[PDB]
RNA sequence: UUGACCUCAAAUCAGGUAGGACUACGCGCUGAACAAUAAGCGCAGGAAAAGAAAAUAACCAUGAUUCCCUCAGUAACGGUGAAGCGGGAAAAGCUCAAAUUUGAAAUCUGGCAACAUUUCUUUUGUUGUCCGAGUUGUAAUUUCAA
RNA sequence: AUUGGAUAUGCCAUAUAAAGCGCUUUCGAAGAGUCGAGUUGUUUGCAGCUCUAAAUGGGUGGUCAUCUAA
RNA sequence: AGAGCAUAGCUGUUGGGACCCGAAAGAUGGUGAACCAUCUAGUAGCUGGUUC
């Protein structure tokens, strides 16, 4: 119809074709390797989350969920977790424990500067009157507060 | 510190200080060209609060428009067309008299690496903002076309949406 | 033409003799140029790197917002205002605020002179707050000199419609 | 000016396909964020209960979640909604608490400089 | 099981909680600093030509016309009342100082 | 009781005063900054203490010539 | 002093925010047939009505009008007396704008009108009060500015179904012709003060 | 509450000079209380209003004619009408 | 005087960028017939616009925008003709101006030098130094939810 | 072959630093020829002209509720 | 001691270009009084035709 469409239909140049149409094929899973391995490539995400023990939506389903077979005083209280209903959820949960196990050393050491910084304060103002040792300014060059001085005292221990 | 004091000195535009300045400034501006560069803003606090920062790539142009479409909205279309490469940020009233309105229009250089590398003014380098003074996407453009939230602020009527099963 | 008294002040600037005496004192407390500040810092960086208490800096305070807030705190001992600021709107309130807070002040000639004090092209206002004890008695002289050549002198001329 | 709904089965499948790529990108987390329970603001539906936009700041603090992290573990925030009735605070705090019961949180590696 | 259960109701029992203050509602409070800033600029910028004539009417004690002039210039009485109270505050302060 | 009296100005029938310093006539005896003074203005500057650290970084890794290296160079 | 050349009756025309096209037309009509009506600027305040007393002193209008526009369709009318006086609420509907074709009369501008009142006004105490108040309001005082000594208007007020039918009737050389002011007028409540105080009468 | 005593006192206090002549006071009374039983019927309502208005106008006009200035407006007086000239022309056309 | 600072210019001074084309969708200005209608003009993108309440509501109150369904041919107007509500799709929040870093312009473009880097010898960076920009205010900080 | 977001792990980290929650006998800035009024055009807003503001204020709804513009 | 609601059909009616064809247009914008292009499916009680 159009001039631009029609001149290249008559010409001899090949058409810039793209065999892109793959209907009915879903998006292959990347990201978490565990779920990818247990991801059925044919089932829909609502079916696969359910088969894997995961909630696709914590919010109300707005429709009619499939029936494949004929199926027969508290603000202080805390919900004591939810046991995993599938092995695959336990696989995800087990990795969470191991990843936290590696990242367990959250205590930091001290560098040389703050090391001798805390010794100079400690050997002069004891070890208990942290407010008084924050009140001094001759040695408290940076003018730290009592709260941060105690943190350095704890961190220097280990 | 100062732009607090400059805020309330600009709130009184007929007081003697301002009126004496309105005559002095308008006389010398009319002596110039219609659209001319301005080194420092004639209102530093207003330019500041409208987005202008004293750094390279931020530009200001002063324009007078005959009184008698919005005048300020005009100042933006005329300045932008004059400086074809700069993107117009904003615009503000600086002065007026019996026969003219003097407007300053802030522009940004989309190519200057002080701007392109600025995380906050980067949004103006994107081509969707080409000549926002021309589409009505500036402040006065947003006002002059009645865009906003409120009850005081077409084809959805004429259409006949016939669903598939009707 | 007739001029409001708010702008008429800036015509009656500080005298030639006193302005030089202000700048002679100020020149002792110029801010460190960015060059030697890099050299001064690198001396401490080298001291930290190989292995290792200072004192408060003493300079003049500059910047329109910086100086206004020093006055509003009454931390300014002396304010110096350039008589030829481009939009005069910037300092037309400064003599009012400087009188309201009891801060002695003087309108000095040219802004480039003040800029040279602070290693800048142009300085719209300078303020002296802290002065070393050596020159404490010296500063009180100019404050009296400003109070004698700017507050005692003029005063009434500050209120007349200029031009 | 007339509109036709021939793309109605086309648009629905495009939406389903758009949900599946989202699930692919974010595997463990649900495709939908949690929403609170609120009541419609009219005498006609006021006895009803539906979903809200997000959990107000009293709903987060009472449940025990800071407002900054809540945006990261998928709990959305509504600075505009407020709690006037305690039953509205109660129905949405327990809604958060049941969510944090089933919420596995993956640890993230953290920079640990040699000094401190 | 995280699940929203909509419909019917959830509860008829009501307990109103005394709502806090939102800081956006705080807008329009007179900051102690900015009152000084506004006052000092009012002194510096002087007074409007129409507003200067209001002062003379108050000094001449034709307050009835002063209200009429301000109302005509500004637009409503409360805008005119505040200006008159703003103007008369100037007049009394100048007369006690000078 | 208004007596229905009509004003004579009804529509139905010095240019340069001196500077009046009514506000700055007296000196304020206190500042305006009600906020407490912070720690910055009494402790060594943290701006240079940050710049110093990354200068030690560049000195240790040889990014920048040292002061003694500068003299001999 | 209190005033120069005092005339007893004056009208203070004023409408709150939200006046529409029709309500604007009748404000023009009211300012037309009433010579000494003091048209004023709208109120930013939709219920701060007691501020009218300060305005009443300003313009020295013994009678005060208020054209309230509730929800852009409810046309309210408020009428009172400047010194305290009975602040009576009203609701007016089904108006006749001057552009309407129903008008074919021709009456002079500022002519003293003939006040005709139904006997039903005197039957009730409150209705008699509003009849006297309307007599003071509509009745153009002698010596009114921008007026004429002739008589070419007759106002007829008939009470039925609890509301008043108002009609403006022009005397012809009677073979009267309606000038055009015509509506339904209903009373709501009466206040013992000027836009304030307790309510003395409440219409049901 | 419809306080008749308060209303009567207010009406008596706010009573106008009814002792003046009807033409002088510019006030009249309906001949038959403007009795229009057919409120819905425009013709019946207009006729009842016309009868009450005409009798009041005639009595006032006769009193004014006998007392100095006649109420009737002669065509000699070129005073502007309540409606504008174009409005009067539009009223005549409509 | 010197020389600063301000303005004024020029240069084949380096580094740039604008124009015209397309126009289904999109944002503006403007417009008569027969209606924000055609047209005319102006400006864009893969979407455009809009957008985190100077928004509703009178409730047990809701909660950025956009689209769909209903509300509804309803209210209102005088045939024209909606909006909350509700139900769906989708969801994400934010940055400035107004604070003295003042115990230290801490910020940044450009020249030059090496180091790198690549859809790429065609890209995009860093380090060092020098010069400018900037104190008439560039960073950090804080945005009312605080 | 070209890339994308994750994982695993090596090296480097300028951390004397930077955050969240908490407690406050100390504080809390808020966008003007704008809002608003009269008036005139356009199609309620918008535009010109005439004036032109405030600081628990200002806009909008019903003495209250909500919101926080330029 | 409720009889509707929904779908499909038929005939009828009201709009929509409205059974088909035919009245000078007018307006916008262009080209060199003329001419061109679109808005336009502008307008009809009328004319001619309307199929086994």
């Amino acid at each position: 119809a159009n001039p631009r469409q029609r001149n290249k239909q008559r010409s001899g140049k090949p058409r810039l074709t793209r065999r892109n149409a793959n209907k009915k094929a879903k998006a292959k899973i990347y990201g978490n390797f565990v779920i990818q391995q247990n991801w059925d490539k044919h089932a829909t995400l609502r079916q696969n989350y359910a088969r894997l023990g995961l909630l696709a939506t914590p919010n109300y389903v707005t429709g009619g969920v499939e029936k494949l077979y004929p199926d027969p005083d508290v603000l202080d209280k805390e919900i004591s977790i939810a046991p995993a209903k599938t092995e695959v959820v336990r696989q995800l949960e087990e990795e969470a424990v191991k990843k936290a196990a590696r990242q367990s050393n959250k205590m930091l050491p001290l560098s040389a500067f703050e090391h001798a910084y805390i010794q100079r304060l400690i050997n002069k103002y004891g070890t208990e009157d942290f407010e008084s040792m924050a009140k001094d300014v001759k040695l408290n060059s940076k003018l730290f507060n009592g709260s941060k001085l105690k943190n350095l005292y704890i961190r220097m221990k280990a | 510190g100062a732009y607090k004091y400059l805020e309330e000195l600009a709130k009184k535009k007929q007081s003697d200080v301002n009126l004496f300045l309105s005559r002095v400034r308008a006389w010398e501006y009319r002596q110039m060209n219609v659209i001319h560069r301005a080194s420092r803003p004639s209102r530093p606090d207003k330019a500041r609060r409208l987005g202008y920062k004293a750094k390279q790539g931020y530009v200001i142009y002063r324009i007078r428009v005959r009184r008698g479409r919005s005048a300020r909205c005009t100042a933006e279309e005329r300045v932008g067309r004059y400086c074809s490469n700069l993107r117009v940020l904003n615009s503000y009233w600086v002065n007026q008299d019996a026969t003219y309105k003097f407007f300053e229009v802030i522009l940004v250089d989309p190519s200057h690496k002080a701007i392109r590398r600025d995380p906050r003014i980067n949004w103006i380098v994107n081509p969707v903002h080409k000549h926002r003074e021309s589409r009505g996407l500036t402040s006065i453009g947003k006002k002059s076309r009645g865009i906003g939230k409120g009850h005081r602020f077409w084809l959805r009527h004429n259409t006949l949406s016939l669903r598939r099963y009707r | 033409l007739k001029v409001p008294p708010a702008i008429a002040q800036f015509q009656k600037t500080l005298d030639k003799n006193t302005a030089t005496q202000v700048f002679k004192l100020l020149n002792k407390y110029r801010p460190e140029t960015a060059a030697e500040k890099k050299q001064r810092l690198v001396a401490e960086a080298e001291a930290v790197a190989n292995g290792k208490v200072s004192k408060k800096p003493y300079n003049v305070k500059y910047g329109l917002n910086h100086v206004v807030a020093l006055i509003e705190a009454k931390k300014a001992k002396l304010v110096l205002i350039a008589s030829d600021v481009d939009p005069i709107e910037l300092v037309v309130f400064l003599p009012a605020l400087c009188k309201k807070m009891g801060v002695p002040y003087a309108i000095v000639k040219n802004k480039a002179r003040l800029g040279t004090v602070i290693h800048q092209k142009t300085a719209a206002v300078l303020a002296v707050t802290e002065v070393r004890e050596e020159d404490k008695n010296e500063l009180a002289s100019i404050v009296s000199a400003v109070d004698a050549n700017f507050s005692a002198k003029y005063d009434e001329s500050r209120r007349k419609w200029g031009g | 000016y007339v509109k036709t709904w021939f793309n109605q089965p086309g648009r629905k499948l495009r939406r389903r396909q758009a949900r599946q790529t989202k699930a692919a990108k974010i595997a463990p987390r649900p495709v939908e964020a949690i929403r609170p329970a609120v009541k419609p603001p009219t005498i006609r539906y006021n006895m009803k209960v539906r979903a809200g936009r997000g959990f107000t700041l009293e709903e987060l603090k009472a449940a025990g979640v800071s407002r900054r992290v809540a945006s990261t573990i998928g709990i959305p925030v509504d600075h505009r909604r407020r709690n006037r009735s305690e039953e509205s605070l109660q129905r949405n705090v327990e809604r958060i608490k049941v969510y944090l019961a089933h919420l596995i949180v993956f640890p993230r590696k953290a920079g640990q400089p040699k000094k401190g | 099981a995280p699940g929203l259960v909509v419909g019917l109701n959830k509860g008829k029992t009501l307990t109103k909680r005394q709502l806090p203050e939102r800081p956006s509602r705080r807008k329009g409070h007179l900051s102690k600093r900015t009152a000084f800033v506004r006052s000092i600029v009012r002194e510096v910028a002087g007074f409007a030509p129409y507003e200067r004539r209001v002062m003379e009417l108050i000094r001449n004690s034709q307050d009835k016309r002063a209200r009429k002039l301000a109302k005509k210039r500004l637009g409503t009485l409360k805008r005119a009342k505040g200006k008159i109270e703003e103007l008369t505050s100037v007049i009394q302060s100048s007369r006690l100082a000078h | 009781e208004i007596d229905a009296g009509y004003s004579s100005d009804s529509s139905t029938e010095d240019p340069y005063p001196d500077y009046d310093d009514f506000f700055t006539n007296t000196v304020r005896e206190t500042p305006l900054s009600s906020a407490p003074e912070p720690k910055r203005r009494f402790a060594p500057s943290k701006h240079e203490q940050k710049r110093i650290l990354q200068l030690a970084y560049a000195i240790r890794k040889g990014r920048i010539l040292t002061s003694e290296q500068r003299a001999e160079r | 002093s209190a005033g120069f050349v005092p005339i007893k009756q004056k009208v203070l025309v004023l409408s709150s925010r939200g006046v529409t096209y029709r309500q604007r037309h009748l404000l023009n009509d009211l300012v037309s047939m009433m010579p000494h009506s003091k048209k004023d600027s709208k109120l930013d305040s939709k219920d701060r009505l007691y501020q009218l007393n300060e305005l009443a002193e300003l313009y020295n209008c013994n009678n005060i009008f208020f054209f309230e526009s509730r929800r852009r369709e409810d046309l309210y009318l408020h009428i009172a007396r400047a010194p305290n006086g009975p602040t009576v609420k009203f609701h007016v509907e089904n108006l006749h704008t001057m552009d309407e074709l129903n008008m074919t009369g021709n009456a002079l501008k500022g002519s003293r009108p003939i006040l005709s009142f139904d006997k039903t006004f005197d039957t009730a105490p409150h209705l008699k009060v509003v009849k006297e108040l309307l007599q003071q309001t509509f009745g153009i005082p002698k010596g009114a500015r921008r007026s004429k000594p002739f008589i070419d208007r007759v106002c007829t007020l008939t009470i039925a179904d609890g509301k008043i039918w108002f009609r403006n009737y022009e005397i012809r050389e009677v073979t009267l012709i309606e000038i055009g002011p015509r509506f339904v007028m209903t009373i709501i409540n009466i206040l013992e003060g000027s836009f304030g105080g307790p309510v003395i009468y409440k219409n049901d | 509450i419809n306080n008749t005593v308060a209303l009567e006192n207010i009406y008596e206090r706010i009573k106008y000079p009814d002792d003046i002549s009807f033409v002088e006071n510019q006030a009249v009374t309906t001949k038959e209380p403007i009795i229009i039983e057919n409120v819905e019927d425009d013709l019946a309502r207009e006729l009842a209003f016309y009868k009450q208005g005409v009798s009041s106008v005639k009595a006032a006009f006769a009193k004014l004619r006998e007392a100095n200035v006649l109420i009737s407006r002669p065509h000699d007086y070129f005073a502007e009408m309540l409606k504008s000239d174009d409005h009067m022309e539009k009223v005549r056309q409509e």
